RNA sequence: GCAUGGCAAGUCUAACCGGAGUAUCCGGGGAGGCACAGGGAAACCGACAUGGCCGCAGGGCUUGCCCGAGGGCCGCCGUC
RNA sequence: UAUGCCAGCUGGUGGAUUGCUCGGCUCAGGCGCUGAUGAAGGACGUGCCAAGCUGCGAUAAGCCAUGGGGAGCCGCACGGAGGCGAAGAACCAUGGAUUUCCGAAUGAGAAUCUCUAACAAUUGCUUCGCGCAAUGAGGAACCCCGAGAACUGAAACAUCUCAGUAUCGGGAGGAACAGAAAACGCAAUGUGAUGUCGUUAGUAACCGCGAGUGAACGCGAUACAGCCCAAACCGAAGCCCUCACGGGCAAUGUGGUGUCAGGGCUACCUCUCAUCAGCCGACCGUCUCGACGAAGUCUCUUGGAACAGAGCGUGAUACAGGGUGACAACCCCGUACUCGAGACCAGUACGACGUGCGGUAGUGCCAGAGUAGCGGGGGUUGGAUAUCCCUCGCGAAUAACGCAGGCAUCGACUGCGAAGGCUAAACACAACCUGAGACCGAUAGUGAACAAGUAGUGUGAACGAACGCUGCAAAGUACCCUCAGAAGGGAGGCGAAAUAGAGCAUGAAAUCAGUUGGCGAUCGAGCGACAGGGCAUACAAGGUCCCUCGACGAAUGAC
């Protein structure tokens, strides 16, 4: 098919073939179990002291007085799971294995179905991206990659009507829970993913729910963030086509 | 249960077509398909060489794998081929989707089926 | 939702009688125990059996049937034509680990073919003369007398 | 540090010296015109107006800086006790603004103006 | 064992290396494993890409008659 | 209708629940020894008032210097009084001063004190004098060398297994240990010090051949590094102390040479870029710390308070996180960017100084003994005839010799020189620094968020808790009445709220007081389910229900 490019100046100019990948069909079953990998993959082991509950010598007084054998020291209970302050029964453990294997082709067919998912604007819509284009992935040109002010991109992007988009993603959602207390406070849309070729993008990368990515190691997860296809994303010139060997 | 969305849809195509169409093979191929993956089809060339003849479409309830050697000119409809598979089927025949198959015949006529 | 999913309120999880699931009292002891008695059932036999030879003494020959150099020689266009010639020692993989390589004669000989190995069986000749062919044995194949 | 309790820990045991930057406040239109600075410490002797609190609105001078509680005395803005005294209402410096310096100090004076330091 | 999914006469990498958005992730790494032939204690030898018959599904036909993968019963082949 | 039953209401008791997190748990990166120059630990002191904790040591919550920092400060700890600070205090970094007694504890003794100069004790050197030195003890585990169970498994049990585990004895370091082949033995025209990771492989091997046990070579990686003696031949050409003088060591050999690319000697060729000794001496990276650091505190509404709603506007190489009277990029700390410092890498790499590598021919000059090896008895190992080690006895060769290649002997072949020594880097742990989290969230998570190894128990070894939350701000309740009264109560005051009033957020159940509805002093006990009546009921969140008649009318079905 065709891709329309863009200058900073948000005016077509010129148009390159949008490679085959882009017609990979979009598999958001693989999708998922790439996610899922990933996001499995850089959680840390934990898991209770091997002794907790253990550091004691009580003992059960047996029959004789009335008593439920339990252990017991100056006449407290201990020790045992049903006792307060006694060990954990079946607690986590840090010999748990809480990686996710993932064949290599699986994974690669899944970033190419990611990546044709991103040039379906249907589906991009249902994804819940806000934007007024007809077009997508949105392709720019290589220049796109000297801009350093935040605000230059915002121009462009509002030029390129698909700056509602980051309007969605400017909400922060203070979260129902006690992640709150461990640092996990805050959690916001995912909007706009900038794809270029040399460097992610420094001047795009602050903007509300973006995600800056690189051509050669783009993945799963920014190209499906939480394993949903169709991410609104704006390619460079020389990403479209880096992209297209992955 | 099935997991993929594509072999999903296909299923549900060929029921459509043994419904309205004339044709048993698509539905006899639907519910095979809805059977245990380890019970559908994973044959090798030697046997479509075997078992086909020319101008009967060969309908494989499965996918097609490349062991062996195919010379007759025969279509083959599969729900998938092996890279190296499709490529011998094409250079001595052609190697079809089974969406394909339901499409150009609907009654699913002058078809054979090998698992 | 899954078996386990479903214990919670069975009191015995499946086990039956709660005077069941206790040691391995329940197992008929540890591991293999009373597999000469109580559990006999399945069990190869005991007792010993033969003998082997030391692991460096042992010979470990590298395999190939015709049919699979057959059923690719054109697809081998990277093989000598004439008359086709193949070494088989360029065909067979895992023919370095190997002491040699050896053709066997499974499945059928369609074309003529020139076969270089270090070893051949009975049925292996046979079948590649018998379409027009001839087996040259290699010079560590000259381990014949 | 991204880490809530580590953050909330670092600001209740800061060393005394570090407490300062917990007792700044921005400055008016223009002093920050006049000293390239958003903010200062401020300082007992600065003249100061309430933008938050239920004093918002009152301005005074600082009386009184409490580094360790990290909190400043206005004056006027007080509280009412029982048996009628008037004592003086605790204003964190973040519901504060710094519309007059006192600039009695060589060195609070050469630091506001340096471009290269904060006051 | 089973369900689902990728690839398929193959399949998967391990430690580790490079990159990077730096525990995630992208690229590399097939060492080695299992599968691709078995039988024999060992020496050692080394197999049906189909020869026959029933026949389900399915297909065909001039509507019982053919073709009949899978399945079933035989032959035949390797080795002790 | 007393005693009383059931449910609720108001108040209480209690402290669940929800929300909250100054603590835990776990993972990761960095870093890593201290002590006779008296450590670590403990005791007792030390403040204006000082009991606990922290700090400190008779200079006692401290003294000095340099740098940073800054208008405040006098620890936790918010009182009273008083004081310190522009003579630049507080606070932070580095360095220095002080540093009681016990403690390895060392003059001798002793439950932290005492008696009349002290390296006690054991050693090395030695001016033979404690003159110069060493050792001792600590440390979270990790590491190395010795000693070495049993429960248990085998459905009993003895070999086996648990297990060379637990535990004990001795000792090192920041890492240990190992290490440049008398190797390997995919047997080869092959590999080439050593750890470690992956694999080889639950393979080979062991085993009442039961249960169980269990490698290696090689391969892919990580990191890489190779050398010094003894002797031959020389023979005082040497070394240590001392500023020197002088002394001490050393022919029982200091020193030169030399170390399987064997060496020495004799005659030659060429040459040094090997090695060894010593000098200099980092970049980068990584860990931590620090400097600077953009943009609203605008309007209306609600509110005790805007960080809320609506409206207008701004920054962003910064939309991580935290604070601030409620949901904050723009109010404050910080965060991106840029920059600086210390530590580690490392006395390493690089560079340089000195030395001199190597080759030919001749020469039976040299080359590590209770050894190699055999036997008796044991332990250990997968080690089976073929693991490693101990013990008693026996016991060789000399490179023209010897050992190994998984039974012995002889020959061949291939590999390799034991009985002397050193050796960076890659790997273990987690005390210490920092970072992280689909971990817990106060009966959890450490025993310990609190006085925590605290209170307390035991003669002792040892054992060992519970206790988190006023409020935006103390505004922490003035005055008056009452009272034996700084109690309590009444009235009153503060605040959005006192039913936030002090172990004070919320405030469940069991349960208590008062009280409301129903029952009730002639009556029977799984406390109810389903039917149906009485009596009782503010709203809300349910809105149906009753009777005449009529329509429809399954099975059944009359007077
Ligand atoms: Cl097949
Ligand atoms: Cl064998
Ligand atoms: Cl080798
Ligand atoms: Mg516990
Ligand atoms: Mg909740
Ligand atoms: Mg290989
Ligand atoms: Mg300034
Ligand atoms: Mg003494
Ligand atoms: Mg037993
Ligand atoms: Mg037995
Ligand atoms: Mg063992
Ligand atoms: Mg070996
Ligand atoms: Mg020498
Ligand atoms: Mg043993
Ligand atoms: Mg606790
Ligand atoms: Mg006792
Ligand atoms: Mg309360
Ligand atoms: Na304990
Ligand atoms: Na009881
Ligand atoms: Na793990
Ligand atoms: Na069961
Ligand atoms: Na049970
Ligand atoms: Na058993
Ligand atoms: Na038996
Ligand atoms: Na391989
Ligand atoms: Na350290
Ligand atoms: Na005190
Ligand atoms: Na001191
Ligand atoms: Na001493
Ligand atoms: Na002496
Ligand atoms: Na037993
Ligand atoms: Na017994
Ligand atoms: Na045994
Ligand atoms: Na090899
Ligand atoms: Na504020
Ligand atoms: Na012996
Ligand atoms: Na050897
Ligand atoms: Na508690």
């Amino acid at each position: 098919m065709q891709a329309t490019i863009y200058d900073l100046d948000g005016n077509t100019d010129g148009e390159v073939d949008l490679p085959d990948v882009f017609e990979t069909p979009v598999r958001s079953d693989l999708i998922g179990k790439a996610v899922r990998a990933a996001q499995a993959n850089r959680k840390q082991d934990y898991g209770s002291d091997e002794y907790a509950g253990l550091r004691t010598p009580a003992e059960s007084f047996g029959s004789g007085r009335g008593q439920a054998h339990v252990p017991k020291l100056d006449g407290r209970a201990r020790r045992v799971p049903q006792a307060v302050k006694g060990r954990s029964a079946h607690p986590p453990k840090t010999e748990k294995d809480r990686s996710l294997d993932l064949n290599d082709k699986e994974r690669q067919l899944a970033v190419r179905s990611a990546l044709a998912a991103t040039a379906d604007a249907d589906l991009v819509a249902d994804r819940g991206h806000e934007f007024d284009r007809d077009e997508v992935p949105v392709v720019v040109s290589d220049d796109f990659e000297d801009l350093v002010k935040t605000q230059e991109v915002v121009s462009l992007l509002e030029a390129l009507d698909v700056h509602a988009d980051i309007d969605r993603a400017d909400e922060t959602k203070i979260k129902a829970g006690q992640g709150s207390a461990r640092g996990r406070k805050y959690r916001r849309p995912a909007s706009i993913l900038f794809v270029t070729s040399d460097e992610p993008s420094t001047a795009a990368r602050n903007l509300a729910g973006a995600d800056v990515a690189t051509a050669s190691e783009v993945n799963t997860e920014d190209l499906a963030p939480g394993g949903a296809p169709g991410r609104l994303t704006v390619f460079t010139e020389s990403a479209l086509a880096e992209v297209a060997e992955r | 249960s099935k997991t993929n969305p594509r072999l999903s849809s296909l299923i549900a195509d060929l029921k459509s077509a043994a419904r309205s169409s004339g044709g048993a093979v698509w539905g006899d191929v639907a519910e095979r398909l809805e059977k245990p993956r380890r019970t559908h089809a994973e044959v090798n060339l030697g046997r479509i060489e075997r078992y086909a003849q020319e101008d009967e479409t060969v309908v494989v309830p499965g996918k097609v794998l490349g062991s062996g050697v195919l010379q007759k000119d025969v279509t083959v409809a599969a729900v998938d081929f092996s890279g190296t598979a499709e490529t011998k089927i094409d250079q001595v025949g052609e190697a079809v989707s089974l969406e394909q198959a339901i499409e150009n015949n609907p009654e699913g006529s002058h078809v054979r089926v090998i698992r | 939702t899954s078996k386990k999913k479903r214990q919670r309120g069975s009191r015995t999880h499946g086990g039956g009688s709660h005077k069941n699931r206790r040691g391995a009292g329940h197992r008929g002891g540890r591991g293999d125990a009373g597999r000469d008695k109580h559990e006999f059932h399945n069990h190869e036999p005991l007792g010993k059996s033969g003998f082997k030879r030391p692991q460096k003494v042992q010979e470990e020959a590298a395999t190939i049937d015709v049919r699979e150099i057959d059923e690719n020689v054109t697809l081998l266009a990277a093989d000598d034509v004439a008359e086709f010639r193949v070494d088989v020692r360029d065909v067979v993989e895992e023919a370095d680990d190997a002491d040699y390589v050896k053709v066997l004669g499974a499945g059928q000989v369609r074309h003529e073919l020139t076969l270089i190995a270090d070893d051949f069986s009975e049925g292996a000749r046979e079948k590649v003369e018998g379409a027009g062919g001839s087996v040259e044995l290699t010079d560590l194949g000259e381990e014949r007398q | 540090s991204k880490q809530p309790d580590k953050q909330r820990k670092s600001q209740r045991r800061a060393p005394l010296h570090e407490r300062h930057k917990q007792v700044r406040a921005t400055l008016s239109a223009d002093l920050r015109e006049e000293y390239g600075q958003r903010n200062v410490r401020v300082n007992a002797g600065d003249t100061v107006e309430v933008l938050r609190g239920d004093f918002a609105g009152e301005e005074g001078e600082v009386i009184n800086v409490d580094l360790d509680k990290a909190v400043i005395h206005v004056e006027d803005v007080t509280l009412e006790k029982t048996d009628g005294e008037e004592v003086p209402r605790p204003l964190d410096t973040s519901n504060v603004r710094v519309t007059d310096l006192d600039l009695e100090d060589e060195k609070r004076e050469a630091r506001l103006e340096s471009e290269d330091d904060s006051a």
